């Protein structure tokens, strides 16, 4: 495989340039440290934002493509489940209601730092937050929105057959759901101590 | 995981199989077309089902069992066809390999019929349709198995299948046709069981894998019963008529190859413990059926699964089948053993 | 007639908002003149309007004519 | 060269105009395709469906029509001497618009490859199948709508 | 008085008829004539094929399967069906007609089978000789082949099928080795074929061979796959004088091929002009006893036993319809009509207008209300246009909305007598619907001051930009007054334009969500109130809207009261709400921003309300029905119920915020249109500038009436029915109830 083949080339070439380093004596010259502090938080806030909303929005369709091509061929032989199923679509695109909320909640605190204070302490801060809080509330909807997807296709497909299958799979997808708001949950608690950039 | 890659391009084709899943006699349907007094009858009780008016055409005169069968099985065969139809990549070849299960059978049946010189349009009409390779009916003159090979089965995708064949004599019998199906059709369980294990992935690639460990179970079974009686088997040879990827193998096939009494065939079978009852008592053939039918519900079972079409394909052959015996049953008014059909839905 | 009916609908259309851009153009109003970005010129963009609204109006009256025959 | 707008700076801004355009033309591309082989397929049996199944295609194109609005919207603000600030909006705006309309058409291209392959089986399930894309399509609009609202922070109190 | 049902399904009253035998036919055509009746399955007890009218119902599905097949034979022989005349039984009303007699049904039975017998016979004898003359035209056309095609018994030339020429080609290429002389021409005309009733292209074929065994062998691998073999002479003579056979024997064949289709084409114009006419009879005959099939039949007495659906409102027109049937007959019978009280559910009837047809289709499209339940439709009717048009937002693209609907409307006659298709039906029956959202989506571009992306100065803004600056300088305006109507004109264009616009636009949202939802549960309450579920009131109602109201009610409040304050001039900070909001939750009792005086304790209240009322509307209805394996459903379902309701308040509130987002994306695709449209054109002057401003403003009105008016009013349309569907009716939609589908006749198209 070509993709194994280059995942191992990029692990042995880190290996090396590592021993490398760290053998001449030369081990602190790759500093992470150096790279966070000296890296703009404007990038990690935007970085953020971006992926919170990329990842929600691709749960949504990911869920919203997996329920609505087994209502469909569910609905084939019973129509009646279109409107009945709607609920998970529902379910899935209320997961990209919430990255674009905390997307919202983020941009509030894009302000425009001074030169002396851009790499302070609080501005570092809300960079590291913005970017985290972003990249755990995105990939908590992507991944609330395939589980809610799943469990909505399982749904359809299910109360095709039978109605009442309908009323006891909305519980696992409402526990799906749980997963998104929780993800909402802790992203704005991780950012509720972020200050805007000063 | 399951679920995750499937709707991507097989969603719409789960859907709608599971559908015509739904779409099953269950048992209340099947006993209300038992209680059936006339054809007539039979078709209305059969209009209000998921068959719908399918029987619409037909006149009062000319239904009859056959042409209720005939119609059924364009049905279910028109809608596979548009499920496959549907369909690409791996389903595609999923579906393209179930189709060759079919023609196998139809190109020995025309074969068969070519050796027995029977009737042209009937040998046309008992053939499945949905094996159907531009050169079957061809098969009516071919009698020469290397000339059929070279003329027919190459252009075929059941080429693949026909390797070791050419070892038997070039003038071709009743008993070299047979043991060309068997040959031909192990070798394609075995092409379709490496294609499950490399391209179908999990859970179908697990279900349909024990599926076809059934199916090989049961035509090895059914290969070994058959040759018994005949006296011209040889063990050794035998092996390259049983398939090598059911439950069987590797030791109950070799004791199989070897068995040559029934209660031989027990002893051989006597590792699984499935097969053992069968074989003990009752109709051979109704146990394997009922088994079909019981693994078929099973592999419904499983969400996000490709084997579900050949579940559904299998059920609903079924029901077409007890439609017939249904019909058979009401025409002939011997209705002593109208209740002798395989449900489970 | 298809064609004649829908460039009649889309020249009238033209007549009345082109006109009427020509208009706002010519007074200088602030929303079409009172930025640096938009044109500086107020009178050459409404005559230049005016034309297109005259062209638009002969495209009108030709369809229209050809519609009512 | 100065500390706050970087000679790097317009990278960003030129990248994230790039992107989202790019992403959002492969998910509309994708959803282009899906939706075209379905109605291809379907037009063989319905041909009489052949101008009402077009939607999903059209429903791709829009995610496109949003990523050629925000590529232009983030013209408006990129130049040589900007701050990377406002380079890093540009980018998160982009980037925004791109995976979001990408998400979009592969939702757009797969349900509306179901619906039309379903609606000629069962016409009650058009309702359903332009139900399910306009659904998906919100998406691709909140991408916008972030991508906007990112824009809008893009060259204000940026010195 | 015939009640208007639009706020509530129509009282329907369960009625027994009680019709003898003698009049069964004529009470069956009266009631489907009446079309009021629902008739209910009282015979559901007996499977299939053993009702009472089985047999008639069967030679009618007979007779009807006869007039499809006469229907095919108009098809495939190209025959325009006359259509019949729907004024004679005027498809619809309560208007009753003189029926037709069951010997006239008798007639058309014995008529149609001995009709299909003739056709059947005369349409063999066409397909054979149809058959027999394609095969002599190949022939003749084999013959008809150049000099050098015969030329490279010796072959087995004759004619196939080009779906088959190829494969034909290479399986006689493996019979004979490299001996292949394979020779192939094509058929330029299509080539009909009877057996499959379908045009083939054919290709005539010739292979050249020597071995008796050989020839035999290709002769029969070549017959295998369809192909009408030939014999030739072999010699250009012997080819002349064969094709001289042809063309003599084929003229024979014309002429008896053009006297049979002569006839067959006059006896299928025949049925041309009466065919549709027996079909809607047929179909009504048969409807009829389908009906009546569903009726408890007394053997030992001759009285056919219906109930049926009625509302109350017309049961005194049925009434008088039947005395008038019973005087039109004269016979005597007694009590026909007995009005029944039963535990059944009654079917959801609702009176719908022209207007109000369509927004109650949108709302039966979700689901059928309960029988006496509080409508949707009624406030969908403004709701659902006004959602739209608050997403849409544009006075000029609502304008042209309005255009269009309004070409629909005023038209609405001609459109009525006319056909319609698939996409003309839609977007007909809403024209009214088309017609709301235009006129909203007016009013709120004004609000929005939004009229092709532009602004309207209207009224005198209250910004006032500073008194001098330099060009290129950021100038901030300052406030002297409020706009009265719509949103400030000096708004627009400006860097902060955004920030305002979208501030305004969310709480818009979010408010006219909370109002549409309160509106929405009290139609909750007034089920309760006229169902006397004073249980349902107390741990469903109560609970739940004092926990909206202290969650999500108090969030709109405090968004009201902010904009009432003047933060600036009083001197306190600006509260954000989002953040007041969160730490409501998050963080009880601490608040960074002073809203208003006592404000902890007034969270911390509602907090502690909202957290009372969830175990209250989970647990109270559960404990009534434990003091009156029941209770355990009860039970799970009340949790079920409880936890989709405290999911779906934050799920909802948040979802209200598409309003907002898609007013947004609309807004700016207009702005970025005209920019990228007509504003280009306004640098340009001169011919080309005149050129180019018409074909640019072309272009802008094609890409609006395509995308936003069309299109971006289409995403808005379909998610207020999602918001309408989901946000609202969830709120006091019970559903799953019984549509209301009477027994009547209609024009059943072939
Ligand atoms: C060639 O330019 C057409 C489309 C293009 C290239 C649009 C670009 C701007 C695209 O990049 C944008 C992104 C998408 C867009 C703005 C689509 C609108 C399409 C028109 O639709 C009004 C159809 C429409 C006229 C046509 O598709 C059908 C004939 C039809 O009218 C048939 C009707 O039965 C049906 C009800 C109707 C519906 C589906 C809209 O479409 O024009 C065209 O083809």
């Amino acid at each position: 495989s070509f993709s194994h083949f280059l995942y191992y080339l990029v692990l042995i070439v880190v290996i090396v340039y590592g021993l490398y380093k760290l053998f001449t004596g030369h081990g602190s010259d790759i500093n992470f440290g150096k790279f966070l502090l000296r890296t703009s938080p404007y990038m990690w806030a935007n970085l953020g934002i971006a992926l919170c909303v990329g990842l929600s929005v691709v749960g949504a369709a990911w869920g919203i493509f997996i329920t609505g091509s087994s209502m469909i061929g569910a609905g084939v032989r019973a129509p009646r489940i279109t409107t009945k199923n709607l609920i998970s679509i529902i379910f899935c695109e209320v997961v990209a209601i919430y990255g674009l909320i905390i997307a919202i909640v983020f941009s509030s605190k894009l302000t425009v730092a001074t030169a002396e204070n851009m790499y302070s302490k609080s501005n570092l801060y809300t960079g590291y937050s913005l970017f985290w809080a972003g990249i755990t509330v995105g990939a908590s909807n992507l991944i609330c929105g395939i589980a809610v997807g799943i469990t909505g296709a399982t749904a359809a497909i299910s109360d095709a057959a039978d109605s009442a299958l309908f009323v006891k799979i909305l519980v696992i997808e409402i526990f799906g759901s749980i997963l998104g708001l929780l993800g909402l949950i802790v992203g704005l608690l991780m950012a509720g101590k972020a200050s805007e950039f000063q | 995981m399951e679920g995750v890659y499937f709707n991507i391009d097989n969603g719409f084709i789960e859907g709608v199989v599971r559908g015509y899943r739904n779409g099953l006699l269950s048992n209340n349907q099947y006993i209300n077309l038992t209680q059936c007094d006339t054809l007539e009858d039979l078709k209305l009780q059969l209009s209000s089902t998921d068959y719908g008016n399918f029987l619409s055409s037909v006149s009062s005169e000319s239904l009859t069992t056959s042409l209720i069968q005939e119609y059924a099985s364009s049905k279910l065969y028109h809608e596979f066809n548009y499920i496959r139809d549907q369909s690409s990549g791996s389903t595609r070849k999923f579906m393209d390999y179930i189709t060759y299960g079919y023609m196998i059978d139809n190109v020995a049946l025309m074969i068969t019929g070519t050796i027995h010189d029977r009737d042209k349009g009937e040998i046309l009409q008992r053939c499945h349709p949905l094996g159907w390779f531009d050169t079957l009916p061809t098969l009516s003159v071919a009698t020469d198995l290397e000339s059929l090979y070279e003329t027919v089965l190459v252009d075929t995708p059941l080429a693949p299948y026909f390797k070791n064949c050419f070892d038997t004599a070039e003038e071709l019998d009743d008993m070299n046709i047979e043991i060309i199906r068997n040959k031909l059709y192990k070798a394609y369980l075995e092409d379709f069981y490496n294609f499950v294990t490399e391209e179908i992935p999990e859970p179908a690639k697990e279900c349909m894998q024990t599926l076809l460990g059934f199916e090989a179970d049961r035509r090895s079974i059914n290969i070994a019963l058959n040759s018994l009686q005949s006296s011209d088997i040889d063990p050794d040879l035998k092996s390259d008529l049983l398939p090598n990827i059911g439950k069987l193998y590797p030791l109950a096939t070799f004791h199989l190859a070897q068995a040559q009494d029934f209660e031989g065939v027990r002893a051989a079978l006597a590792n699984v413990y499935e097969y053992r009852g069968f074989l003990e008592t009752g109709n051979l053939e109704d146990h394997f059926y009922q088994l079909e039918m019981e693994l078929c519900r099973d592999a419904f079972t499983q969400q996000f699964a490709i084997s579900t079409v050949w579940a559904w394909m299998k059920s609903k052959e079924q029901e077409v089948r007890n439609i017939t015996w249904i019909a058979e049953c009401i025409a002939q008014n011997q209705r002593e053993r109208i209740n002798n059909y395989i449900s489970v839905y | 007639t298809g064609k004649a009916w829908c460039c009649t609908v889309l020249s009238a259309f033209g007549v009345v908002i082109l006109s009427v851009i020509a208009h706002l153009f010519n007074t200088n109003h602030e929303s079409f003149v009172g930025s640096i970005n938009d044109p500086e010129d107020g009178p050459a963009v409404a005559h230049t309007v005016y034309l297109a609204a005259l062209v638009y109006l002969v495209f009108f009256v030709f369809c229209g004519f050809q519609v009512y025959l | 060269m100065t500390e706050l707008c970087p000679v790097y700076a317009p990278f960003f801004g030129a990248i994230g105009c790039a992107s989202a355009i790019i992403f959002t033309s492969l998910g509309a591309a994708y959803g282009t395709a899906k939706s075209g082989v379905g109605i291809c397929a379907t037009c063989v049996l319905r041909p009489d469906l052949l101008f009402k199944n077009i939607v999903p295609v059209i429903m791709a194109g829009i995610i496109a029509i949003y990523g050629l609005v925000v590529s232009v919207l983030v013209c408006y603000s990129l130049g040589q001497k900007q701050a990377l600030y406002t380079g890093f909006i540009q980018l998160g705006a982009g980037l925004s618009v791109g995976l979001s309309g990408l998400a979009a058409g592969f939702a757009i291209g797969i349900v509306g490859d179901a619906g039309v392959r379903g609606s000629s089986q069962q016409p009650r399930l058009f309702v359903g199948m332009i139900l399910i894309l306009i659904f998906a399509e919100v998406l691709g609009l909140y991408g916008l709508i972030v991508a906007l609202l990112l824009n809008s922070r893009a060259t204000q109190d940026v010195v | 008085e015939k009640e208007e049902a639009i706020f509530r399904s129509a009282e329907m009253a369960l009625v027994q008829f009680y019709i003898p035998q003698e009049i069964s036919r004529d009470s069956a055509y009266t009631l489907g004539q009446l079309g009021l009746v629902q008739f209910r399955d009282l015979n559901s007890k007996v499977r299939a094929f053993q009702r009472t009218f089985v047999n008639e119902i069967r030679r009618l599905d007979n007779v009807e399967r006869q007039y499809r097949y006469f229907y095919s034979l108009l098809k495939k022989h190209d025959i325009k069906l006359y259509e019949g005349d729907t004024d004679k039984y005027l498809d619809g009303s309560g208007e009753l007609y003189v029926p037709p007699s069951g010997s006239v049904i008798d007639d058309y039975v014995r008529n149609a089978s001995y009709l299909e017998e003739r056709l059947i016979q005369m349409e063999d004898a066409t397909d054979q000789i149809e058959v027999q003359k394609n095969d002599l035209e190949q022939y003749r056309f084999i013959l008809q082949s150049g000099d050098e095609f015969f030329l490279k018994v010796n072959y087995v030339t004759g004619v196939i099928a080009r779906d088959k020429v190829a494969t034909l080609e290479q399986i006689l290429w493996r019979v004979l080795r490299g001996n292949l002389f394979f020779k192939t021409v094509e058929i330029e005309q299509p080539v009909y074929d009877v057996k499959t009733r379908e045009y083939k292209h054919k290709n005539a074929f010739i292979v050249f061979s020597h071995g008796d065994l050989i020839i035999k062998r290709i002769r029969k691998i070549a017959e295998s796959l369809d192909a009408n073999l030939y014999d030739v002479d072999s010699s250009n003579e012997g080819r002349s004088q064969q094709l001289a056979k042809v063309n003599k024997n084929l003229s024979d064949l014309y002429t008896v091929l053009k006297t049979t289709s002569t006839t067959l084409e006059s006896e299928l114009y025949a049925i041309a002009k009466e065919l549709d006419s027996w079909f809607q009879d047929v179909t009504r005959e048969k409807a009829i006893f389908e009906i009546l099939n569903k009726s408890n039949y007394d053997t030992n007495r001759k009285i056919l036993i219906a109930e049926g659906w009625i509302p109350r409102d017309e049961l005194a027109t049925l009434q008088a319809r039947l005395g008038e049937m019973i005087a039109r007959l004269g016979i005597d019978v007694p009590s026909i009509i007995q009005v029944l009280d039963t535990n059944h559910t009654p079917p959801t009837f609702h009176r719908t207008n022209k207007f109000t047809a369509g927004f109650q289709s949108i709302c039966d499209c979700y689901g059928i209300a309960q029988y006496r339940e509080i409508n949707a439709g009624l406030p969908t009717i403004v709701t659902f246009p006004f959602m739209f048009a608050i997403m849409f937002g544009d006075m000029g693209h609502g304008f042209l909305m309005t255009l269009a609907a309004l070409s629909l409307v005023l038209n609405e006659k001609k459109i009525n007598k006319m056909k319609r298709g698939e996409i003309f039906d839609m977007a007909f029956t809403g024209r009214y619907i088309i017609l709301l959202m235009g006129v909203f989506s007016m009013y709120t571009g004004f609000l929005y001051n939004d009229i092709f992306s532009k602004t309207m100065t209207i009224f005198k803004s209250g910004w006032k930009w500073p008194d001098h600056w330099k060009k290129g300088e950021s100038i901030t305006a300052t406030s002297v007054g409020t706009y009265p109507i719509g949103l400030d004109w000096a708004w627009h264009g400006t860097e902060n334009a955004l920030l305002f616009s979208n501030s305004y636009k969310m709480k818009l949202s979010i408010l006219m969500g909370f109002i549409h939802m309160t509106y929405s549960y009290f139609f909750s309450l007034a089920n309760h109130l006229y169902f006397n579920s004073m249980i349902d009131i107390i741990g469903n109602f109560i609970p739940g809207l004092l926990f909206m109201q202290g969650i999500f009610g108090y969030l709109s409040v405090c968004i009201v009261y902010k904009w009432a304050v003047d933060w600036v001039k009083d001197g306190k900070p600006a509260p954000g709400l989002l953040n007041m909001l969160i730490n409501m939750f998050l963080s009880p009792g601490t608040i960074d921003d002073e809203l208003y005086p006592h404000q902890a304790k007034v969270q911390v209240f509602l907090l502690l309300m909202a957290l009372v009322c969830i175990p209250w509307l989970l647990l109270v209805k559960p404990l009534h029905f434990k003091f009156t394996e029941d209770f355990g459903d009860i039970m799970i379902h009340q949790v079920i119920h409880t936890i989709e309701f405290c999911l779906n308040c934050v799920s909802h509130t948040a979802s209200y915020l598409r309003l907002w987002a898609l007013s947004l994306a609309h807004a700016q695709l207009s702005s970025v249109l005209w920019t990228m449209t007509i504003q280009i054109a306004f640098g340009f002057r001169g011919f080309v500038g005149v050129f180019m401003t018409v074909a640019l403003f072309a272009m802008w009105f094609a890409l609006t009436c395509a995308v936003l008016v069309l299109m971006e009013g289409t995403s808005a349309m379909l998610h207020s029915l999602r918001l309408h569907w989901v946000e609202s009716m969830s709120k006091f939609f019970v559903g799953e109830g019984l549509p209301y589908e009477p027994f009547a006749f209609e024009y059943k198209d072939m």
